[PDB]
RNA sequence: UCCCGUGAACCAUCGAGUCUUUGAACGCAAGUUGCGCCCGAGGCCAUCCGGCCGAGGGCACGCCUGCCUGGGCGUCACGC
RNA sequence: GCAAAUAUUCAAAUGAGAACUUUGAAGGCCGAAGAGGAGAAAGGUUCCAUGUGAACGGCACUUGCACAUGGGUAAGCCGAUCCUAAGGGAAGGGGUAACCCCGGCAGAUAGCGCGAUCACGCGCAUCCCCGAAAGGGAAUCGGGUUAAGAUUUCCCGAGCCGGGAUGUGGCGGUUGACGGCGACGUUAGGAAGUCCGGAGACGCCGGCGGGGGCCUCGGGAAGAGUUAUCUUUUCUGCUUAACGGCCUGCCAACCCUGGAAACGGUUCAGCCGGAGGUAGGGUCCAGUGGCCGGAAGAGCACACGUCGCGCGGUGUCCGGUGCGCCCCCGGCGGCCCAUGAAAAUCCGGAGGACCGAGUACCGUUCACGCCCGGUCGUACUCAUAACCGCAUCAGGUCUCCAAGGUGAACAGCCUCUGGCCAAUGGAACAAUGUAGGCAAGGGAAGUCGGCAAAACGGAUCCGUAACUUCGGGAAAAGGAUUGGCUCUGAGGACUGACAGUCGACUCAGAACUGGUACGGACAAGGGGAAUCCGACUGUUUAAUUAAAACAAAGCAUUGCGAUGGUCCUCGCGGAUGCUGACGCAAU
RNA sequence: GAAAGAUGGUGAACUAUGCCUGAGCGGGGCGAAGCCAGAGGAAACUCUGGUGGAGGCUCGAAGCGAUACUGACGUGCAAA
RNA sequence: UACAGGCGAGAGACCGAUAGCGAACAAGUACCGCGAGGGAAAGAUGAAAAGGACUUUGAAAAGAGAGUCAAAGAGUGCUUG
């Protein structure tokens, strides 16, 4: 059934030490070390996942490391906050600005 | 352990030249008193404080 | 670890510089085409030894050619 | 318990080697020698040990310089 | 780095990889690979090794 | 004798306050320009828990007057602030709750919180969880006001003092029994070393002045005066009197 | 080869030299041969008549004399 | 005196000499929370080969962790190194007779940073260094290789990261690309100061679901074991890494159409819906999922045949199962007078100053191609002999992996892989011991005292008093049952009130049966009536005291509104205080 | 030949307490809020059966400790 | 005028290896303690190594003969003993 050991000199079971069981051609089990999950980017509005864009650990991002068509979302503000978030700003900069004049209509 | 600084791997290493017999030769010559190495250490008997 | 798909782009990459060998590994059902470039291991899978034997012709004269 | 139990529990180095003195006094923590004083300027020397300083003064090393200085007063330090 | 200087100057000849070790004694020894030119059977017998 | 427990806290070693998670300073914006003549806008942004303290803080996001950037501020949060809140600061903000106004702009009656007491000290009275002053008086030819504190006092403070309107929220707390050695730890963790304590009268005589004795007692007046030394300064110190508080000493 | 002479020597003596890493210890540190910056003889190509690897060598602190650069209606003169 | 940790025996070899070395056979043990395989600390050559007179290995030794002579530690990818934590040091300044002591006290604070150079401009805010081989973090996998190094440092093959350059091709100019209603997609797709957001980045508990590894069932080919009788039988193995594409798209989240009561959708639990449900159709996300490439050329197992890291051949399958175990993940729920790091680093956006051609120049986060990758550690033990305890000491010392049976079970007991039989031997079997048993009749008479021992003990069904803070007491007490064998019923899945096929598990019931045995070893409460103290959980005199002592919740008193209270300091100054009466301080 | 007194230094590798950053703790018993269904009721609400999984609850494995034998040992395996 | 340090001398009614400095000698050494610190023991063959070839017993260490020496019974921790 072979117990396995570790292959680096990192003895303790943190979280930066992650194994998986891997059965390799050699007809042997061993451990590999796999990385520790990130949560991917969120709206800060309204705390939700930003869709289009994997879940990765943040220097897997690197503009070397990965395509732009994974890095970016084609909408103003994209990636940064979700669609509902930028339709709100939209219609808030829009209908506040309109109420810019009709206040400055009753100057007078 | 395994892992060391540079300067205990370098001790270490002078502490080994150290544990050697004296040559024979030195036991010949004119009005020599020398025996034995009388510094002589094993690792299990008395430890090098460092 | 990259495997090409056609036989014309394939002898456009094994015509390249730095393709170092063509590595030619008769298989059951297939044959495959290996070329080692510098970054990869480009390969074909050839289905018909008709179309076989017509790509080891093209490949050409200078690249290192083996038979395992 | 203390003694043989506790004893069994030496495993973490108060002092390790100090590099101006070369004794195993550099106490870590504290980030000073407990023998020659470093890293204070002045040296650590005390007149209530007197056989303390009779192990570390002048002479009991190489004197790689002052060793010359007597040839060097006689012939008043010529200089070729 | 000057160990491939030290060894082209030297013998003429070219390193393709030079691996170092400080031993346990205290000297380094530094493993040497030729490139595939030069023969270290050949380089071995201009100087005597073998 | 040795150096006794009440002489120790003075030396800090293990009796600082335990503040690796806490979340900055509460307290009000420093008072500028925009604030003495008019009203800055700000933003509640969020309601967040403040380890070691009653009293929930408010993440108030304001806009610089003259710079190309936000300024994020944190306030001791009045009762009924909420997230996206527009709070207002300044001279001429109108008496809402969570809006920072002077004194000199608060009826008699207001209820305050968060007072200043020196003109822009940024908050020194009435800030934990459910406390507040009132505006008691106003004496226009000195620009000072009279205030009741939590504690019943009536300090004559400057009319420039800002305050905010309402109440410290997260009142309550203290009405609700703790039944528990293991609860009272957790309340500590979070604050200081000052939990569990020890009777002086279960220590030594080496160690404390009511200490030892084949009966547990203290054996001399538990009240000592307000000139004791150090040291000696132990149990109901400068006591203008001691039982239990009945009639008018109670009121 | 050093023997009727530039000439032996675990010789004496001292003027010419060398003097690794440190240490008051000085580029920042130090249970680290860890981490910077600057100059630069020498060699290579040209992405300039510049850039690349350089042998070596600098860069601590306080202070004095001089100097260079600069600040402030502190005191002035002269203007605008 | 050499007595803990179950244990040795037979042949042969060797040798002067064998109970103690070596090989083979047998009998046993550890029994995987191990006497197995690997590390952190600590040690420092103990590692490996060859040899050896003495000493040493509390008997012995041909032997060794001893002695002597040699040999052995290989990295762009593992670490350190980088970043910050608690915290430490620190320049000007403050104190000091001086050694020294003070870091927010605010000083042209150290460093200036960025665009520029062909010079100037802008900005300067909470600011230097150190501090983690378990926190954060650029990048590697499989197969071989030694007497001793490597699982990933060496060899073979295949990749990746960072920096430096530079070229070919491509892409855009409606100056700075297209498609989709949309969520968003396409591996290209201007951007300066300035600003903004995200990841890094976080507690404990509960259950539910998913992936990988293992275990487990049946079938096929290969080899072996048993074979007087049986047994289509029992054993062993039947493999596929990073990395590159394509598919798939969990549970969530999200989009479009549409408009819900006779309310519906839904979980083990919840929960959801005119702030838009059900429905219908899409997007995105995870993956340790599937296919291909890597890659069968490797590895393994067989069977052959040949002198010398030869060579040749056969194969490397098929389903199925889960309240299973290990790791990880998803998504809900609960808890808090507790809300459970920071920074480095990386990514995204707002704005748009300034910029170019179409005999062609301005580009470009694309593909391919070119170069380079420094320093130090790396052997070995990690403990009933390599660390500490004056020792090769029954002590102490932080981790990772974890098979079969019985069973609720990482209990105890037996077994496989791997490891051992190392604890000085021989003879005999007195007293007295020590450790472990059993004892007729009686049953605490013993004794200060039921000390010690015995009795009880699992599970299913039934039944359970006083008293009570109504939560308990309670497993109260008191009863009955329990093996094997042969059956019977119930409880399901999928596929096309049915038919077919499949299916691992639980519970009820009956007859028969035995020398009345059956939780058959193991494991595993004795119970009741009361008095005193302490409410409870918690803690305590390391090595004679574990308690009725300490703490505690609850109750009460005292001081203090900051120019304050309590406290520290030689002084400067500091703690509470990132605080302010629902607070701090003293009882 | 003291018990002491003083001056100046060295220790938190054991232990005490605070702080930071990591790791760890089977299998069972009891069964609180919340929630569903049925039944009773003018109402207020009650009753019955499930579901759920609270708690400085409980038997207990590892870990952590140390009550009793006032067992062994007591020139010990061991200054526990 | 002072002068337990430094260097260079010269002396003595001093000590004679348990004495004299702790140290006559690879002595502030070995060794101990986390550390500050603590801190030993240990001189003499012979005039000259001439330090015992060779034979024999023994696995060896060694023994018995022998050889050197004025002497080994002065035989490498060896004057006396
Ligand atoms: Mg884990
Ligand atoms: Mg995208
Ligand atoms: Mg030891
Ligand atoms: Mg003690
Ligand atoms: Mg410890
Ligand atoms: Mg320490
Ligand atoms: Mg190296
Ligand atoms: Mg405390
Ligand atoms: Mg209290
Ligand atoms: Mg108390
Ligand atoms: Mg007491
Ligand atoms: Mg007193
Ligand atoms: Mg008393
Ligand atoms: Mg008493
Ligand atoms: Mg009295
Ligand atoms: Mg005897
Ligand atoms: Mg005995
Ligand atoms: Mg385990
Ligand atoms: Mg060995
Ligand atoms: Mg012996
Ligand atoms: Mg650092
Ligand atoms: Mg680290
Ligand atoms: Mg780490
Ligand atoms: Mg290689
Ligand atoms: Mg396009
Ligand atoms: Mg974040
Ligand atoms: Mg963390
Ligand atoms: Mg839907
Ligand atoms: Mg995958
Ligand atoms: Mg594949
Ligand atoms: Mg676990
Ligand atoms: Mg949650
Ligand atoms: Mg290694
Ligand atoms: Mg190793
Ligand atoms: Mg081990
Ligand atoms: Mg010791
Ligand atoms: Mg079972
Ligand atoms: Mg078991
Ligand atoms: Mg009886
Ligand atoms: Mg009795
Ligand atoms: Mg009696
Ligand atoms: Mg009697
Ligand atoms: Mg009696
Ligand atoms: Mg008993
Ligand atoms: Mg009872
Ligand atoms: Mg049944
Ligand atoms: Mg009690
Ligand atoms: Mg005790
Ligand atoms: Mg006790
Ligand atoms: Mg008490
Ligand atoms: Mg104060
Ligand atoms: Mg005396
Ligand atoms: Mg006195
Ligand atoms: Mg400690
Ligand atoms: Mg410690
Ligand atoms: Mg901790
Ligand atoms: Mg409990
Ligand atoms: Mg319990
Ligand atoms: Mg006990
Ligand atoms: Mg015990
Ligand atoms: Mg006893
Ligand atoms: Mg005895
Ligand atoms: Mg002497
Ligand atoms: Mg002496
Ligand atoms: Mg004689
Ligand atoms: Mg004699
Ligand atoms: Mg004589
Ligand atoms: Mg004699």
């Amino acid at each position: 059934v072979q117990r396995l050991t570790y292959r680096k000199r990192h003895s303790y079971a943190t979280k930066s030490n992650q194994t998986r069981v891997v059965k390799t051609p050699g007809g042997k089990l061993v451990y590999q070390y796999t990385k520790k999950r990130a949560s991917g980017p969120k709206c800060p509005v309204t705390g939700k996942k930003i869709q289009g864009i994997p879940h990765l650990r943040p220097t897997e991002y690197k503009r070397s490391r990965l395509s732009r068509n994974r890095r970016t979302v084609n909408r103003p503000y994209g990636g940064v906050l979700s669609g509902p978030a930028v339709r709100e700003r939209i219609i808030r900069a829009f209908l506040v600005e309109e109420q810019k004049i009709v206040k400055k209509v009753l100057k007078i | 352990p395994s892992h060391k600084t540079f300067r205990i791997k370098q001790k270490l290493a002078k502490k080994q030249r150290q544990n050697r017999p004296i040559p024979y030769w030195i036991r010949m010559r004119t009005d020599n008193t020398i025996r034995y190495n009388a510094k002589r250490r094993h690792w299990r008997r008395t430890k090098l404080g460092f | 670890p990259k495997q090409i798909h056609e036989i014309k782009d394939f002898l456009l990459t094994a015509r390249r510089k730095d393709a170092r060998s063509v590595r030619i590994k008769r298989t059951k059902d297939a044959v495959k085409f290996k070329v080692r470039c510098s970054r990869y291991l480009y390969t074909l899978c050839v289905f018909d030894a008709d179309k076989a034997n017509k790509l080891k012709q093209s490949l050409p004269p200078g690249l290192s050619v083996q038979e395992v | 318990t203390k003694g043989t139990g506790s004893f069994g529990k030496r495993r973490n180095k108060t002092h390790t080697l100090c590099i101006r003195c070369g004794r195993r006094s550099f106490h870590l923590q504290k980030s000073t020698c407990s023998s020659c004083g470093y890293p204070a300027a002045r040296i650590r020397k005390y007149n209530w040990s007197v056989k303390a300083i009779r192990r570390k003064t002048t002479g009991t090393g190489r004197m790689r310089y002052m060793r010359h200085v007597p040839r060097r007063f006689k012939s008043n330090f010529r200089e070729g | 780095k000057k160990i491939k200087a030290a060894v082209k100057k030297m013998y003429d000849i070219q390193a393709k990889k030079v691996n170092t070790l400080i031993r346990p004694d205290g000297k380094k020894k530094a493993y040497v690979k030729l490139t595939p030119d030069y023969d270290a059977l050949d380089v071995a017998n201009k100087i005597g090794i073998i | 004798g040795r150096v006794i427990r009440a002489q120790r806290k003075g030396a800090g070693s293990v009796f600082k306050s335990h503040t690796h998670h806490r979340k900055g300073p509460a307290r009000f914006r420093s008072l500028d320009f925009g604030e003495r003549n008019g009203y800055l806008k700000g933003v509640v942004t969020d309601v967040i828990h403040d380890p070691g303290r009653g009293a929930p803080l408010a993440k108030v996001t304001f806009r610089h007057p003259f710079r190309y950037k936000h300024q994020k501020e944190l306030f001791v949060a009045a009762e009924g602030m909420y997230t996206g809140q527009f709070v207002y600061c300044g001279r001429r903000a109108t008496l809402s709750v969570g809006n920072v106004l002077p004194l000199r702009s608060v009826p008699e009656g207001g209820v305050i919180c968060n007072v200043e007491h020196h003109v822009g000290d940024r908050g020194v009275f009435a800030r934990a969880s459910g406390d507040y002053a009132i505006v008691i008086s106003h004496n226009p030819d000195n620009g000072t006001s009279r205030i009741k504190l939590p504690s019943g006092a009536k300090k004559i403070v400057p009319s420039s003092c800002r305050a905010m309107i309402g109440q410290v929220a997260g009142g309550g707390r203290t009405e609700k029994p703790m039944l528990k050695a293991g609860n009272a730890y957790h309340k500590y963790r979070v604050k200081r070393n000052s939990w569990p304590k020890v009777r002086g009268v279960a220590m030594n005589p080496v160690e404390h002045p009511h200490g030892g004795g084949n009966h547990q007692h203290i054996g001399h007046a538990s009240t000592v005066r307000r000139d004791a030394p150090p040291g000696q300064k132990v149990g109901l110190i400068a006591a203008r009197r001691t039982g239990r508080l009945r009639g008018q000493a109670a009121a």
